[PDB]
């Protein structure tokens, strides 16, 4: 039949409100069968939120509340802390798909503030050198808004053959980091004059700069 | 079924093998017939085929009218029936059904209000099939069947012109016949019990028009599958109410059970007298639980009397309006050592008489006072003598068992029998617990 | 007290097999249906199997139908998921959960398992392959150096990198690995330490990998430029 449509993401500010839909279709939540709401956090599975569409089990803190009604279901968070930073998960019943699942939104918490990313460029080592390869690697970390793009210009010239950047990842201290490898052969490493790893944060740039010998 | 384990220790049988399915809550349904403007036209050429048809339909109007009249008199606030037509039409439904057939009158009550008819009459201007909500936020599947109505205003009027009626044709007066035997069927099964009938049938609700309203049900995909084979069972277990002739249309419901539970482990427990604790003293133990059991949420349900389930082979179709919750522990006294963990009641006395306890595999017999109680078979008409009593005997070895000239037959299954050896209870038993053997 | 606990997982190439097993604690297990929902790397959850209380109705996802078969022992208190010819697109992480209703229209799975990991690739175990990186221009002076050790190719990932043995954990943090072109793991690990500390220093990274021992040590010292 259809499937459950849940909207990406659903930002939030410490102390407002939070509402979350969870659209369905006609096969579904129109013949009369329930919403389910699971709560991941991103370690852990996935735990009983609200059953039945209104009820909740005992541990969930009082604050969670839903509502069916028609073909959709919503579900609203008083008073958001800083502990609910989780994925939010919808459940229902389909008539010819026996158990549907929605797409899952993220609740994120804006109470942090920005921080700019702190970058390292680490030229390639003589050992390395020896086995006809070459390897160019490229860190980022500590930076709160997890959006960066990493651009690798030769000189004037942006090479994009090789470039494996990664998707960023919390850190202890709720901030994010990132890394980009990319890969070379001995001859271009030296035939060129200087290499680069800019960081895009936001609109703000930072570039390193690297050369085959740097000796002066 | 599959397994009995045969228990010296009590003398009890237990037979392990029964899945079940278990009723929940009803599901309604609301039709509603049509017979169009029958009343109108008029015969009155000759007595032939649509002549003594046309009355028999305004006959069968006017006595759904009079019962549907005298269907909202019964309802002088009663709930307990004192009367020869009423008790009798109550037992028939099923004792643990009795609860039930309060809960849908009551639902028929807010049905055959004003301004709720007309919703589902609405509901139903343009398809015969519709799902629509009360004002109670109860949800109520309604189906809508237009045969005579599509017949008798159609391609009837035209034929019966001038009053020159039963002439025009000899095929059409056949027909007459053939779409009007629903309704004629339906007001007769309505007025001779009195609006309530005990079962479904195929005139309130056609084959075709209950695996349409079977698979319209918000359920899983087996309980489904479990219906649409059982169907047999389905129908002998919903009845259907009578709500009124609103104008020139039958309207009634119909009340279809949900089955919540479809698979979980069940068994019989079935006792006699035990022993002869001292030849000339006579004081033996006596187990007082026997019934059915079953699972459905980490607490066993109890049927004390075996009456209020069925059998369909393998499938058990128990309910849970007269089931008793048991501690999970009560398995515990198949193992008897007499625990204290779980108190079996048990029973209490000294008044042994012989008596036979017919098991789904074998048979338990027991004989005390020195009865000629015998072995009895088919190719052999005597067989063996037995002595005493408790001697379990299969349906294999034995075919007939024979107490005071009373024969009794046994089952043809198979399964895996099993005894369990132990020693019988002896002269003394005080550590057994308290039950009330009185009553 | 209810606890679920789930073991099997592991690597296997395309076109194998895989027996999950759940072990059930504290409760009937012969009373409950019980599910196996699978969620890849990243992604939202997802249902595969069901089997009613007594192993009688059993209920397939449209896109595993005819590659699994999910089955139960009530007695052992378990129940098992075979699957067969695995794809690329099937690695995830398999919960089983036991099943919850109310009689009629609510149906949710209550107390999740834990969860085992599937890998399925196409990929070769291989020992990894350490490569330095030594502090350079740009890359020390100012309040701190920074200096580090590269892991490369390699396929599992139990890769643990200790620098003194598991002695210094002040400034040392590692970065995740990175999905290369073919199934191949990299990543790099790096230190900052005192621009004016260098004669004395004991940086010499340890990596160990478990599928394929490979340990190697190497020690990285500051060249010119």
């Amino acid at each position: 039949q259809a499937v459950v449509t849940q909207p990406p993401s659903v930002s939030g500010a410490p102390g407002q409100r939070v509402i979350i839909s969870c659209t369905g279709s006609g096969s579904n939540l129109g013949a009369d069968y329930g919403v389910h709401w699971y709560q991941q956090l991103p370690g852990t599975a996935p735990k009983l939120l609200i059953y039945g569409d209104r009820n909740r089990p005992s541990g969930v803190p009082d604050r969670f509340s839903g509502s069916k009604s028609g073909t959709s279901a919503s579900l609203a968070i008083t008073g958001l802390q800083a502990e609910d930073e989780a994925d939010y998960y919808c459940q229902s019943y389909d008539r010819s798909l026996n158990w549907v699942f929605g797409g899952g939104t993220k609740l994120t918490v804006l109470g942090q503030p920005k921080a700019a990313p702190s970058v390292t460029l680490f030229p390639p080592s003589s050992e390395e050198l020896q086995a006809n390869k070459a390897t160019l690697v490229c860190l980022i970390s500590d930076f709160y808004p997890g959006a960066v793009t990493v651009a690798w210009k030769a000189d004037s010239s942006p090479v994009n053959a090789g470039v494996e950047t990664t998707k960023p990842s919390k850190q202890s201290n709720n901030k994010y980091a990132a890394s980009s490898y990319l890969s070379l052969t001995p001859e271009q490493w030296k035939s060129h004059k200087s290499y680069s790893c800019q960081v895009t944060h936001e609109g703000s740039t930072v570039e390193k700069t690297v050369a085959p010998a740097e000796c002066s | 079924g599959l397994k009995e384990s045969y228990l010296e220790e009590s003398c009890s049988t237990i037979t392990e093998g029964y899945l079940s399915v278990l009723r929940t809550g009803w599901y309604t349904n609301v039709f509603t017939l049509e017979v169009g403007d029958v009343e109108n036209l008029t015969c009155a050429d000759g007595p032939s085929l649509i002549k003594t048809e046309l009355d028999l339909t305004k006959s069968a109007l006017r006595e759904l009218r009079t019962v549907s009249a005298d269907q909202l008199a019964r309802e002088e606030q009663i709930e307990n029936p004192r009367r020869r037509r009423f008790v009798l039409g109550a037992i028939a439904l099923g004792v643990c059904t009795a609860a039930a057939v309060t809960a849908g009158v009551a639902i028929a009550k807010t049905i055959r209000l004003e301004s709720e008819v007309t919703a589902i009459k609405n509901a139903l201007k343009k398809t015969n099939e519709a799902v629509s909500t009360l004002g109670n936020g109860v949800r109520v599947l309604a189906t809508a069947v237009r045969e005579l109505k599509d017949f008798v205003s159609k391609n009837l009027t035209r034929a019966i012109n001038k009053n020159k009626c039963d002439i025009p044709d000899l095929k059409m007066a056949v027909s007459f016949s053939q779409f009007n035997r629903r309704f004629l069927n339906v007001v007769r099964q309505f007025s001779d019990n009195a609006g309530i009938t005990p079962a479904i049938s195929l005139d309130l609700m056609t084959d075709a028009e209950l695996a349409r309203a079977v698979s319209n049900m918000p359920t899983s995909a087996g309980q489904i599958k479990l219906m649409l084979e059982n169907r047999a069972m389905v129908r002998r277990k919903g009845f259907g109410i009578l709500i009124g002739v609103y104008g020139s249309s039958v309207i009634y419901m119909v009340q279809l059970p949900i089955f919540g539970v479809i698979d979980t482990p069940c068994w019989i427990v079935k006792a006699a007298p035990s022993c002869s604790e001292k030849k000339g003293n006579y004081a033996c133990l006596l187990r007082e639980d026997q019934g059915w059991y079953c699972q459905n949420a980490g607490s066993t349900v109890y049927y004390p009397n075996e009456k209020d389930c069925e059998t369909r082979g393998d499938h058990v179709f128990c309910d849970t309006a007269c089931g008793i919750n048991v501690a999970e522990q009560s398995k515990e006294c198949n193992i008897n050592i007499s625990t204290t963990n779980y108190p079996c009641k048990v029973s209490t006395g000294r008044h042994p008489i012989s008596m036979v306890a017919l098991s789904p595999l074998g048979a338990l017999v027991a004989c005390y006072k020195g009865v000629s109680c015998s072995i009895g078979s088919n190719r052999v008409g005597i067989i063996k003598q037995l002595n005493k009593g408790c001697s379990y005997i299969t349906n294999q070895d034995a075919d007939t068992v024979t107490i005071d000239n009373t024969v009794y037959q046994l089952s043809k299954v198979e399964g895996e029998q099993h005894v369990i050896k132990g020693r019988p209870v002896s002269s003394s038993f005080d550590p057994v617990k308290f039950p009330e053997d009185q009553f | 007290q209810v606890q679920l606990v789930e073991s099997g997982g592991g690597v296997v190439k395309p076109g194998g097999s895989l027996r999950v097993s759940c072990v059930v604690s504290g409760f009937t297990f012969s009373s409950y249906r019980m599910h196996w929902v699978r969620q890849a790397p990243g992604k939202g959850l997802e249902w595969v199997s069901s089997i009613t209380a007594s192993s009688s109705y059993i209920n397939y996802a449209e896109s595993v139908k005819g590659r699994f078969t999910i089955s139960r022992d009530n007695a052992k208190n378990s129940l098992y998921l075979q699957m067969n010819s695995l794809r690329a697109e099937d690695t995830a992480v398999y919960y089983c959960a036991r099943d919850e209703n109310t009689g009629i229209s609510h149906y949710w799975f209550d107390p999740w398992g834990q969860g085992t990991l599937v890998t399925v690739s196409s990929a070769s175990t291989k020992g990894p392959s350490v490569f330095p990186l030594a502090p350079s221009s740009k890359s020390t002076s100012g309040g701190t150096a920074a200096l580090g050790c590269l892991v490369k190719d390699y396929f599992p990932e139990p890769v643990t990198v200790s620098w003194n043995s598991g002695a210094l954990t002040s400034g040392v943090h590692t970065f995740p690995a990175v999905l290369q072109s073919s199934g191949l793991y990299s990543l790099s690990s790096v230190v900052t330490v005192p621009s004016s500390s260098l004669g004395t220093q004991t940086y010499i990274c340890n990596v160990n990998h478990k599928p394929s021992n490979t340990k190697v040590d190497k020690k990285v010292e500051p060249k010119s430029c």
